[PDB]
């Protein structure tokens, strides 16, 4: 039986610096896509 | 008492969740059935006949998907002269490129989205249909005759220097109506010392000249494949609506 | 001079009133006509004329009501065939139910009000005029042809069970266009080793076979009250449109 | 109670002109709203 549980924690920089560029990047990705959506639902992409 | 409000509570979120797993794949048949008939309209827009015979004056004239690969041309004069492209040359129908923008688009909404989901309230549903309809009714459309488009548009056109090169008391037009390859013939009158009417007695400018249609000559051919497409459209545009309909009245069931 | 201000603020508001008034007497008016036309629009689809021949295939069809109550066919082959009902039976056409429903809620929402309350802004006669020309606008709807009708469901329905009872290679359907019984008879080719199209060349399963239809034969007849029902629904839209653009223009008016 | 009705009718020139003028307008502002909501919504 577990009589007590502790935790310790450290943020991980170069980790958090990976999650900033997954999701700018995701963030980049999606506003691309509105803008190819936007265009196409009236024009032609080409 | 509580015991049989509880009970009870639970019956009718029994009964509700049931119907929303009912309405759940009812929506994604339908949605399956779609991406199946846009698909097959698709298809027809890209390759079914390619020659195509078109009153008074006569024309046949090789269609090949988007492109009018060729048009041979004869007009029957108070006198008939005979006209074709530069045999090289091929021009392209922006109708029938933009529908099948609309299509593609249409399809991209439908595949696009994951058909694992449990059911919601249909707000999202039904703006995916709105989206899907809204690019159906947009192909339709831009398949219809555009009204929007001038004489001096007609003549700044690449089609009047596609073809023997010819004079300018002729104007030359190929579009699209609907269900039928349209060919139109403006004859002209330069007068002596707006633009939208496109009917004899209509007026306008074109380079430096001052110019008035004298007669106007229309021949026109049904495109099976484009008259199935339409069919697709309007079966699919019923579909959706139908759905949205549904869902409008599990929503009002419910609340 | 506050006097005035107030003796004046009395004199717009009883101008404003009285308008009130006006547009009041005018809203009943028009809903009684409303329920006058439509109930005769009612009166229309319950038991005029029974009995309808319907190109080169022609067809003798006893329409009661809903119900058809018989179909004696004739089919010109290359070679004629015959063929009718069990005698006994009777095809219900569900558009006609369909359409004669939404009548029937529409006269609902126009006698379940009471005709004496004083009038006020309008936007609950507007939600009842848009709730009333919803159930007309779905009636005709419903009346028109349904686009989504696969072949493989016209094989389904209950129709071709009805018939000397006849093979494969033959489907017959029956249903209504507007104003307009229609009858159609499918023409089929098994296939040697989608569904939406209803033309020469449209593929299809149907049992454990794969089908195609070879031809169409399609004969039409006009159905007098149907038509007299479709002109009553025109009629009751117009009017109904026309109340909720006078109520628009009252409110904007005064605010 | 109406006994028989008799209908002709004939084109007027003009009206047909005002017509087609009408429908070029609306297409003309529907294009223009079109184009406009694709310009807004490119930018938000």
């Amino acid at each position: 039986e577990v009589s007590h549980v502790h935790k310790v924690e450290c943020v991980i920089p170069w980790l958090n610096d990976a999650l900033v560029y997954f999701t700018v990047s995701l963030q980049l990705c999606q506003q691309l896509k509105d803008k190819i959506s936007v265009f196409s639902s009236y024009w032609s992409y080409r | 008492m509580a015991t049989v409000m509880a009970a009870t509570a639970a019956e009718r979120a029994v009964l509700e969740e049931e119907f929303r797993w009912l309405l759940h794949d009812e929506v994604h048949a339908v949605l399956k059935q779609l991406q199946d008939i846009l698909k097959e309209a698709s298809l027809r827009f890209t390759l079914k006949q390619e020659n195509f015979i078109l009153d008074q004056v006569k024309g046949v004239l090789t269609l090949q998907g988007d492109a009018l690969s060729q048009a041979d041309v004869n007009l029957k004069m108070p006198r008939l002269l005979h006209f074709a492209f530069r045999e090289d040359k091929q021009w392209k129908l922006q109708q029938i490129q933009d529908a099948r923008n609309h299509v593609s688009q249409a399809i991209y909404l439908l595949t696009s989205r994951d058909q694992s989901y449990q059911f919601k309230t249909g707000a999202e549903v039904l703006k995916l249909m709105d989206a899907v309809m809204l690019q159906l009714t947009r192909a339709r459309n831009r398949l219809t005759t555009p009204a929007t488009l001038t004489l001096p548009e007609i003549a700044a056109s690449g089609l009047t220097r596609m073809f023997p090169a010819l004079p300018s008391d002729l104007l030359v037009n190929v579009y699209i109506n609907l269900n039928k390859l349209c060919l139109t013939v403006y004859q002209l009158h330069a007068l002596q010392p707006g633009a939208v009417l496109h009917s004899p007695g209509a007026m306008f400018e074109w380079g430096s000249q001052r110019l008035e249609v004298s007669h106007v000559h229309k021949v026109e051919c049904v495109i099976p494949w484009l008259n199935d497409a339409l069919v697709y459209f309007t079966v699919s545009l019923q579909l959706c609506q139908q759905l949205k309909d549904k869902i409008s009245v599990f929503s009002s069931y419910w609340s």
